[PDB]
Parts: C-alpha cells; structure tokens; sequence
C-alpha cells in the first residue's frame, strides 16, 4: 500500500 | 470545480490549538489540519488526507468539514483514522 | 483546495471520485485495496453512485478510467449527524478495481500510530478552488 | 426547534423518526402514503437505519410505535451536495406502514401550488431544542 | 434532542428578502421561513414544513440547513416540495 | 391525506 508507480512532486 | 486533480501540502495541528478556533465542535475522532495559506473545500469532502510513514502514505485523516467560505486562515477539520481504523479493520473481517 | 497545485497524473493512485448517475462528482473516496474504498459519511453516497478510478482530468474524455458500482453501503455506527463525529463510511464494491500503474491503495495506520502536530502533510481532490 | 412546545401525541401522524442501529435518531421524514417517506437528501440515509413512526416521546418504551426497514433510497439526481441545493431523498420501504389514528400522509402540493410570504405554518420534530 | 416531538408555527418569507440573509446561497428550490424566535435545528433536518390548505397539512418544505447555531432570528432553509413534487410524483410511478 | 385523526393544538 502507499508508494505510487507514479512519485508525486511537491 | 476544477476539471484535474489539485494538491496541497499543509501542517497537522494539536486538537487543543484546534479548539482555539472550532471551541467545543472538535471531537476526539477528528484531526485538524492547514490554516497555512490552503484550505480544503467543497467537494474534496470524502477524500484523502496523507502524511508519509515510514516510505508510505498512509492515511491519516478524511476531509470533513469547516469554514463556509474555505478560508486559508481556519484550519479543516478531518476525520481522524486512528480512531476508526479499529472499526474498518473489522468491517473487512466480517464481509 | 483553495490555493492547490494541480497534481502530476496517476500519482496518487488511490484517489476515487464519487458521481451520481449524473456524472456530476460531489465527493472524494480512497481505496483501501481492491474491493473497498472509504470516503466520509456525510457524503451520503447511495448505491446509485459510483467510484471512479484513475481519473486524472475530469473533462478529458481519452482516459482509461474505472467507473466502479457500489454493493453495499457502511456508515460507521457511531458517525454522529447532528456533530459529523465519526464521518466515515466504507464502501464494498460490486465489480473489483483493476490495480496498476494509476490504480492503487493508501495504507492505513495503526490505532497506535503517532502523527505529530507541525508535521506537514498532503491533501488532493476535485473541490472549489475559489469559492 | 428552538423555542417550539411539546406537540399532542399523534397530531403529527406523518412525522417519522430516522434512527441508525445504534437507536440514534439523526433526522426526520414525512409519510407520503403507505410505502413511501420523504426526507432529505443531505440526511445520507443507507439501508441499515430504519423509519420509525407513530412516535412521540423517544424515551418512553410503552408505545405501539412501528419500527419500519428502508428497501431502497432514492437521491433526487439534481440534489448539489455542494450547495445543498434540491434536497430530497425519496425513501422505499420494505416494509408497508399500518395507517391508523397516529399513523397517516401529509398531502403533497400541486407543482402549480402558490403558499405566499407572510404565510403562517408549521415544522415539527426531534432536534436541537437549545444548540 | 428531547425525547418527545416538538412544534413550532412560523412565517413563510419570499426568496428575495431571504437573499438578504444567505444571499447567493438560496437557489430557486429553496424556501424560506422562520427569524419569527423560533428555529430549525440539528436533527430536525429531513422532517416537515407544512402549511394548510383547503383543510389539510400539505407538504411544503423540508427541513434542509441554516445556521450553524440555530438563531431564532435568521430563517431556516428548506426544501422547496413545489419544484421537487414533479421527481417524487414520477419516481412513485416506476416503483 | 393530510388531516389527522388526532387534530393538533397551537
Ligand atoms: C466552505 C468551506 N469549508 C473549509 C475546509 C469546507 C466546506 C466543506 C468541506 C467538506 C464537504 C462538503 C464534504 O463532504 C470542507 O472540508 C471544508
Ligand atoms: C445550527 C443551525 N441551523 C438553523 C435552522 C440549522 C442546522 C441544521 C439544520 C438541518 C440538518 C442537519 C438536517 O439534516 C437546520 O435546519 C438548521
């Protein structure tokens, strides 16, 4: 659970 | 309401500091969160409150409620998950 | 979110949106794995609704997206009306959502888990950005 | 209702009560013929709560009250959960309601019908009676 | 909540004098009614406005929102029947 | 429809 395929950028 | 899906990063706050704001409506099983220059709004109810742990986003609240006019100075109010956790992992146990 | 970023596509997975048999959204949800999603209980999601996986732009029609059937509704026992105490409500889904590079679970934390006032965190969806 | 009186028992026989499993009433509902209440749409009623009518004093536990189980719930698809605009939730019963000296319909209006500003009525119910 | 039903009488007002009030928060299915010292209130949502006419309780608005502190000097706001009558009068015919 | 067998007081 918890670590998208896709990172998110903040 | 915006077509793609937004984003924000925002601080979690003491339920106590909270109370400054919402006094008695503050609930053990909800957990506070912006008043930094975001605020969460109608139609993001339902939805997803984050924080990483550990390498993971995990869930850590559910946009509920606040401020009529999602004023970036008040703080929203979410549902708090370690709170309910107990209940949803049960919920799976017997479905 | 009044004042958000518009996020990267597919990069948090786990997002759901909840629309009627209109179209129209009017909540967001978080798989929790592949047959349950959990939203808020005042959202007062019915089984004429749906769960909608994989979205990205709400007006691109390109997309291969999910739109996931409701089974049964749970609306926590205790969630409390007249306060929105305890606004959680789990949804049990009628068809499987397909996992995959967009389509993925949020992790839940323990009743014990500790998360620290100060520390910063992250909220996404499709509500008023100016209201 | 802030600042309403007591009601006589069963001068409202449309009135119904809402109540989860937990007996916690969280709205009302109007009886529109026999299978049939109206009550909000905001009210997010699911098929685990329960309609009941021919109530009065929700304390008391000498009443033939009828403990009535939802079938299927009806969201008006216009209703705006963003605005809380078109607010109706249509609500079909399993079981059929016993019509009786405390258990009867309001009367619908005609979509024609005028009730101008000034207008003396009525609101009936089980909420907040100080806030 | 007290344990028995309450009642309250109170005055219809039009739309426009309530936009006073909510101002662009009342939509055309909306009705207004009460700031007469009586309010709506937390839990009467879902429940009945009725008026009389031609001898009968005829269903007028449904307890829907107002204020968050139940002030007996602003109006509730309901839901508007006339404009929602045409819906439930159809969903009782496929049913 | 609307007018109970048990009339209300006001
Ligand atoms: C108007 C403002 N305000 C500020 C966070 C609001 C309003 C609604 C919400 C959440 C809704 C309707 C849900 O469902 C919210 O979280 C905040
Ligand atoms: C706090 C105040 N306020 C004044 C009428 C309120 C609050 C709630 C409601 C209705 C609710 C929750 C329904 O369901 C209402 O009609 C008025």
């Amino acid at each position: 659970c918890g670590v998208p395929a896709i990172q998110p950028v903040l | 309401t915006p077509d793609r899906l937004q984003q924000a990063s925002l601080p979690l706050l003491s339920n106590t500091n909270c109370k400054k704001y919402w006094g008695t409506k503050i609930k053990d099983a909800m957990i506070c969160a912006g008043a930094s220059g975001v605020s969460s709004c109608m139609g993001d109810s339902g939805g997803p409150l984050v924080c990483k742990k550990n390498g993971a986003w995990t869930l850590v609240g559910i946009v509920s409620w606040g401020s009529s006019t999602c004023s970036t100075s008040t703080p929203g109010v979410y549902a708090r998950v370690t709170a309910l956790v107990n209940w949803v992992q049960q919920t799976l146990a017997a479905n | 979110i009044v004042n958000g970023e518009e996020a990267v596509p597919g990069s948090w997975p786990w997002q759901v949106s909840l629309q009627d048999k209109t179209g129209f959204h009017f909540c967001g949800g978080s798989l929790i794995n592949e047959n349950w999603v959990v939203t808020a209980a005042h959202c007062g999601v019915t089984t004429s609704d749906v769960v909608v996986a994989g979205e990205f732009d709400q007006g691109s029609s390109s997309e291969k997206i999910q739109k996931l059937k409701i089974a049964k509704v749970f609306k926590n026992s205790k969630y409390n009306s007249l306060t929105i105490n305890n606004d959680i409500t789990l949804l049990k889904l009628s068809t499987a959502a397909s996992f995959s590079q967009t389509v993925s679970a949020v992790c839940l934390p323990s009743a014990s888990d500790d998360f620290a006032a100060g520390t910063t965190c992250v909220t996404t969806g499709w509500g008023l950005t100016r209201y």
